[PDB]
């Protein structure tokens, strides 16, 4: 009951999702041939979330992946637990967008979408009680940016009712890419306020500074990123697919954390991240967690966390603890910050606990605060847009498929209005 | 011996100074945050007709 | 031909209801199978030849507690279609579960209650059980309330509603839906007890000497509370008390049946035998402002009337001899209108011990039940927490699309208003 | 129906109360686990079944005695939580146990001590144990009292301080608590008895014959003063003294409350049973100033009153055969306004032996409690050492910054000043 | 409980804490992988002094490690127990200061000192009562003599309280390693007054002496030097872990051997201490150990003491012995050298007694006594600062780096006021 279906697009959101299903995979002890293996009992109550039953006793994942290439997905069906995949569900084109956002939602994306709305509409009438979606993308790509973002809106107005979460990668100014970068986030960013429930940006430099400081392994590589926003990913969900002491479901924390309906913008962080050579200093307490917890380095993105103030905070603790320390705790790290928490909403910080741990691990924590400090982002992605902008550099390939500047002039000014209506509440006292 | 006399003299007029002033800054804060509730009071009522 | 209905809402109802029901097997004698290896009758029915069925309805949106339920050592106690369950949680959401999901699931509930109504003979009232900062919690039970209400009339409902505490809080939102469902129990409920969890936190630390409590501990500690509570229907005594018997001795106004309770001994048993355990010392500890059950202090208000239960080997005439010495001490203070304040019961059964569990055998005990007019500031603060975010409406839409209206909330504002003026009436002296 | 409170404090105070402890379980044929394989009712409480808890509570702000005491054989003895320990010491500063740490720690001592006051019916009144060198143990003390002289009012409360000796001397800051602790209990104790450990170290080399005593021999001989103290209270005799019978036998003036004890006979086994250790010689011992237990000589002062316990066969006429020849000396001489000075009290149970101790076991005893006008000359040397460092306000600010005001050293002068004019006043002939 | 930190800064610092630890690990049994392998039931009573615990049973220092160069941690890991420091306290810079104050506490210093400083705050708010700190550096060199300082300021500034611990080794003009001694050993005796609660200085030409001439053993190297620093380190603290007839925290010989805020730099001493072919002929008495003890050429400081007067002393005994003795032996010392003790203040010799004695050892005793005599050692640095001052020698390398002759001015007169104003008090008369 109560499940969700999972929808990727784009090379980035592939590569996540190639890690997601083999660590829920792994989680639930499903082997890389479909058959179960676990030694729990709990492992099989509540699988019907995010796996489908079919003949023979096996189980495949509701998953849907799309991209405008087919080498992305041509490679990832040679990779571990990469059979697991229904054939059907690949829906690709013949040509791709080549990092133009224009193509890949106006001319390119809008007649291929059919097909994968096609069997996103059999997977979502079909399961017993919808929750909602999760969607997987980068904002540095074009089909990607694009693509994902037309599916999104085509969904909500199908749908008006589920909830809707996306993950979103943002290009970030220190390590790029690709040149045109700016103008596909500030477009993307126009359409994903309007439409997307809940949505939680990661940066590709922030991976590294964690992989680089807090694990201190010398060469992080893809493989390193994607694990980290795969554990973080499915700590959001766990107390949905198993028993705890406060069931907490997305559209709880969808009650809790967004304040009003245009400030749904999270930046998550997930705790305990320890070295090799230190895994056995360390002891695993409460309050061990929670320092790490909030920690700004620890944040899954660039944003300094305190050069704002939290509006509210979440946090999904996991594994069999007294819930008198977490909540003490959690009351003493909001009484020794209080310049750092908004004054006008008392109490601002949610808290739930699920009693079975990762495997491998006896204590874990994620973290989903919303904060005033995430303006930065959109602040030095726009300055980019507008310095490249007012040259007409590169404008004339997205012109060249039907768009004008118009949509450019009016995505400038929504992205700047979202910017300062969402630093508005910051200076705002009682 | 006169060292000690001004010294011990000197030290003690400091410490009353720091009592006092921290007790006048408590009583200013409650006395606005009473006015402050009275005008929120005020304008509840425009908002509501 | 004594009977009573106990009815158990939302997460926290129904892993206080697993407390108290562990509790009251135990104590009479009968097994988890529901079979025996005339005072069952109250909480129980006999089914003609062997097991007992309770009478108990558990009620909740979101499945997980009740499969919980269904699947420990209690599955074939409980009857197969009384555990009603949803589909959809209402994700502390108020507007959820009072206008969008609970309507579909309360006629069901009203089905079973008359089902389970027609078989009593003797029905004393109903026992109500809800967790208040959460959605499904306050609003089934508000919806509840108001059905019984008007289809039985008369019956006495008391309602055990586990009020948010003053600083800690898991939620960040739960002050809206605590207010609104004070305002709907407030004209519809006969008595309501205060139950926030910081003080029993507190007691746990400081008598049980438990550093690490979970909700377990809290909910043995109301569990014994409730059995104390309706001791004294199903064995012999001494001075009886009936459940009607309350409105004419703690209720002096029908606005006015908020109380708080307080019990006594608690003790381990690593050092519980070393002191005589008289009936002087405990009467002297359930009146102490630290061992309210409560986090309200009575030193900071007059008291109205207290009800207070015995039970074991207490004799009246030592009863007497510690009234009197309550009333000559000069920090507890009645109100002037009230020369007598005081309702005694005496039972002889002692309180029953749960292996595995924290609290020794003794063969003393008391419980009271005090109404005082220092409850208002739990009121005034919850208030000033309301005022802060409505200010702003913060967090309004996610209850207005629900189906409630703009005003609902200021008319909620206007009878707590209106009830911490009639508390302030009441206590002026004459 | 008649009890007695002990109440210990600082480490002096916790190692003379175990001293005393192991005498009175040994006396009353009590085992170390509590248990006994009608006078036991002074100083323990019958607990219904079994085991027996003594009257006495322990208080320190330095864990490791408590501790300490927690693990010796008499750990199941006490109860739990009448061991009231600190974390933090005062560290010899007067200042930190009188207005920094010791009044977070008083609350609880006076909740236990009124739960062990409720239990008594006849209570005769307190006593009270402290070294007098120390900042805890000053400070909890003066604390103490001071609360207790306005909770109770004219119940009796005796002091068995500890005061420095005239050179030799463990600290180097103990005369300026000492002083400040004097002034303290100067108004608010009833009675104060002398102990300074240089005359005891005397009265070991010189009778015991032991060269290398430790604290352990100089507090068995302080619990065998307080065991003959109260051996009137819990055994049969020709001439019974109260405790409340002392204000009007001791004390002339409310003012003049220090008296200076003495005890005979001390000898060890090996020499004892060689002489006969009739009445008159152990009077007459009891009476040699190089037997006084504080070091201080009787033959510079005159006598005010002396109040002397025998116990064992003595027969009153051979106590009156000696009197007489002790008021013939003409080295003792008595105040001109005192006629007759003594109060003689016989009792017939003799000493009692603890085993590997240094007393041997005899069949008759004396212990002197006498108030002389002699003892002046330890406060005016105390003074004289005050003042030697007050003249250049040495150590003052670790005193001035806890809390305490630079006036309050010369206040304390002046109380000494004016009961050393006392002295002197009472002591002239008219 | 009342625990304390360990940091140490420097080459010098490391290596005193590379021998203090292992003597540490030594006497509680702890090998050197972290399993204790004790004997006595008191080894593991009072760990969490110096010890934290961490899964696996295994324990680790609290101890913080800093350098400006990672050599001598480089080093030190691959010494005896060097495993036990956890990885993550060793912070070191890229750079080094090359013996150049200015470097260690302007440029350098300040930046690296950020990352220390988190890991110092983790490790105090953890901690179950904070006792304080105490600190191993050289004075003699450029990174320890700033870095150390500026943190000691930096320390103090968020935790005045508590009290702070500094083991200084000064530069002896005799065995000089470095032209530049002076001129930071200067500029650090400034800044060391202002903040450290005690200061213990330790010269290297006072440890080469009495290893020539009380152990005569022919080829001393630091590691006897460090293996004597680490025993009378241990010392001092030795009955604040173990149980005793005296207890004696560190806070209560601040109180009693500190007169005046600004004289708090003592000089210390361990005894016993005699060669291989004379440990048999020796026989160890209270006597032979307070013979030793006042010896002036135990002292650890080349400062000659009887030079001067003693304005209070201090002695730790370890072992078990009786009282009596203890306090008769130190009034003798007292009698004996009257010339040698200032006279306004009486009895100015504090005594400790601790049962449980060095392994290996049945007695010992540390010293620590406050006199005027260090006035010679700050009166000879002074002359060698002012030698090399007046030619401004070696003074571009410090102003190179933002720091000016007015700081050197103001601490060569600091320095002269604090060498006056300490020798002021031995000619004081009473
Ligand atoms: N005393 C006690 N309180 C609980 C317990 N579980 C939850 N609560 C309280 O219940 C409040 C939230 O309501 P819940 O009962 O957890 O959830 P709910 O009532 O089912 O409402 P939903 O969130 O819509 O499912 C929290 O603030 C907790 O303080 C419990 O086991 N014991
Ligand atoms: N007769 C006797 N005197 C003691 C004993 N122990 C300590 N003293 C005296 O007590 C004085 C100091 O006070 P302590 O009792 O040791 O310490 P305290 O009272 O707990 O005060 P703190 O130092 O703050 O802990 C010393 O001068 C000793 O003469 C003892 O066992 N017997
Ligand atoms: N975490 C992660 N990020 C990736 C990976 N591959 C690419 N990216 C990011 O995705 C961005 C490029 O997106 P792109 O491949 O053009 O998306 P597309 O246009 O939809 O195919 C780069 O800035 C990378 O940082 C991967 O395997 N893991
Ligand atoms: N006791 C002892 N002293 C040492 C040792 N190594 C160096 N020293 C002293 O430290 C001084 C030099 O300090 P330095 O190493 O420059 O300190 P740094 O600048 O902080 O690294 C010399 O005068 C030595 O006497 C050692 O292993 N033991
Ligand atoms: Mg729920
Ligand atoms: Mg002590």
């Amino acid at each position: 009951m109560r499940e969700i279906v999972h929808i990727q697009g784009g090379q980035c959101g592939n590569q996540i999702g190639a890690k997601f299903w083999e660590v829920i995979s792994d989680e639930h002890g499903i082997d890389p041939t479909g058959t179960y293996h676990g030694d729990s009992d709990l492992q099989l109550e509540r699988i019907n979330v995010y796996y489908n039953e079919a003949t023979g006793g096996r189980y495949v994942p509701r998953a849907i992946l799309m991209d405008l290439e087919p080498g992305t997905m041509d490679s990832v069906r040679a990779g571990p637990f990469g059979q697991l995949f229904r054939p059907d569900n690949f829906v690709f084109g013949q040509t791709g967008a080549g990092n133009n956002w224009a193509k890949g939602h106006y001319t390119e994306g809008a007649e291929l979408i059919d097909s994968v709305l096609d069997v996103v509409r059999k997977e979502a009438e079909g399961c017993d009680c919808l929750q909602g979606f999760q969607i997987t993308h980068s904002l540095g790509g074009g089909t990607g940016s694009g693509m994902g973002t037309l599916l999104i809106s085509k969904v909500r107005e199908e749908y008006p009712d589920r909830i809707m979460e996306t993950f979103s990668v943002v290009p970030s100014p220190k390590v790029s890419d690709t040149v045109v970068e700016p103008y596909n986030a500030t477009l993307s960013v126009h359409q994903l306020v309007e439409n997307a429930d809940e949505c939680m940006v990661i940066d590709n430099e922030a991976l590294y500074d964690i992989c680089f400081r807090t694990l201190k392994l010398t060469t992080p590589t893809y493989g390193d990123l994607n694990h980290l926003v795969s554990a973080a990913m499915s700590g959001v969900t766990c107390c949905l697919r198993f028993p705890g002491q406060l069931n907490s479901d997305l559209r709880k924390l969808a009650v809790n954390l967004i304040p009003f309906p245009r400030l749904h913008f999270f930046m998550i962080g997930f705790a305990p991240l320890t070295s090799r050579g230190s895994q056995q200093y360390r002891a695993l307490t409460v309050p061990e967690l929670t320092q790490q917890m909030f920690d700004a380095k620890n944040m899954m993105c660039a944003a300094d966390p305190r050069h704002g103030r939290y509006l509210t905070a979440s946090a999904l603790f996991r594994g069999r603890m007294s819930t008198k320390e977490v909540d003490e705790q959690m009351l003493n790290v909001q009484n020794k910050n209080s310049s750092y928490f908004v004054e006008w909403i008392p109490n601002n910080i949610k808290s739930s606990i699920c009693d079975i741990p990762p495997k491998g691990l006896k204590m874990a924590v994620t973290f989903v605060g919303n904060s005033t400090a995430i303006q930065e982002m959109f602040k030095r992605v726009a300055e980019q847009f507008t310095a490249m902008f007012r040259r007409k550099a590169f404008l004339h390939w997205y012109t060249g498929e039907g768009m004008d500047e118009m949509e450019f002039t009016e995505a400038e000014s929504n992205m700047n209005d979202l910017v300062s209506e969402y630093q508005q509440y910051q200076d705002a006292t009682a | 011996i006169e060292k000690q006399q001004e010294e011990f003299k000197k030290q003690k007029e400091k410490e009353q100074q720091e009592a006092e002033k921290q007790r006048n800054l408590e009583e200013y804060q409650k006395k606005l945050k009473e006015k402050l509730h009275m005008h929120i009071v005020k304008t509840d009522q425009e908002r509501i007709e | 031909m004594r009977e009573v209905i106990s009815i158990h809402v939302g997460q926290g109802g129904i892993q206080v209801g697993n407390a108290c029901w562990e509790l009251f097997c135990l104590e009479h004698g009968i097994q988890p199978d529901g079979q025996m290896p005339d005072a069952f009758n109250t909480f129980f029915s006999e089914t003609g030849a062997g097991k007992h069925v309770p009478r108990a309805v558990f009620l909740d949106l979101e499945p997980t507690v009740i499969d919980e339920v269904r699947t420990g050592t209690y599955r074939q106690l409980f009857h197969p279609e009384q555990l009603i369950s949803g589909k959809e949680d209402a994700a502390n959401n108020f507007a959820r579960g009072h206008y969008t999901i609970g309507k579909e699931i309360v006629d069901l509930c009203l089905d079973r209650i008359r089902k389970l109504a027609d078989n009593c003979t003797g029905l004393q009232g109903f026992l109500v059980f809800n967790s208040v900062g959460g959605g499904t919690g306050s609003g089934l039970g508000s919806l509840l309330l108001e059905r019984l209400s008007v289809d039985y009339g008369k019956k006495s409902k008391l309602g055990f509603t586990i009020y948010p505490s003053p600083q800690v809080s898991t939620a960040v939102v739960e002050p809206y839906n605590s207010i609104l469902s004070t305002h709907s129990l407030l004209e519809h409920t006969d008595v309501a007890v205060m139950l926030d969890n910081e003080a029993i936190y507190d007691i746990c630390r400081r008598n049980l000497d438990i550093e690490r409590p979970t909700y377990t501990n809290l909910n043995r500690l109301i569990a014994q509370v409730i059995s104390s509570l309706t001791a004294s229907l199903r064995f012999d005594g001494a001075l009886n008390v009936d459940i009607t018997e309350f409105q004419t001795n703690l209720v002096p106004y029908p606005r006015i049946h908020f109380m708080l309770s307080s019990y006594a001994p608690i003790i381990s048993a690593e050092k519980a035998y070393h002191e005589q355990l008289s009936v002087a010392e405990i009467t002297n500890s359930a009146f102490e402002p630290a061992n309210m059950m409560a986090k309200c202090d009575p030193r900071h208000g007059k008291y109205m009337a207290c009800s207070m239960m015995y039970r074991g080997d207490v004799v009246p005439k030592d009863v007497n001899a510690s009234i009197a010495t309550i009333k000559t001490k000069r920090t507890i203070q009645f109100v002037d209108w009230c020369p007598t304040g005081f309702k005694v019961g005496i039972n002889y059964q002692p309180p029953t011990v749960v292996p595995g569990g924290d609290l020794a055998k003794v063969m003393r005990a008391v419980c009271m039940i005090s109404n005082s007019t220092a409850i208002a500031e739990v009121f005034s603060r919850l208030d000033h927490k309301f005022d802060l975010m409505y200010a702003k409406r913060a967090f309004v839409h996610w209850y207005v699309g629900e189906g409630m209206e703009e005003g609902e909330f200021s008319e909620a504002r206007e009878d707590l208003a209106a009830l911490e003026k009639d508390y302030e009436e009441v206590g002026i002296e004459t």
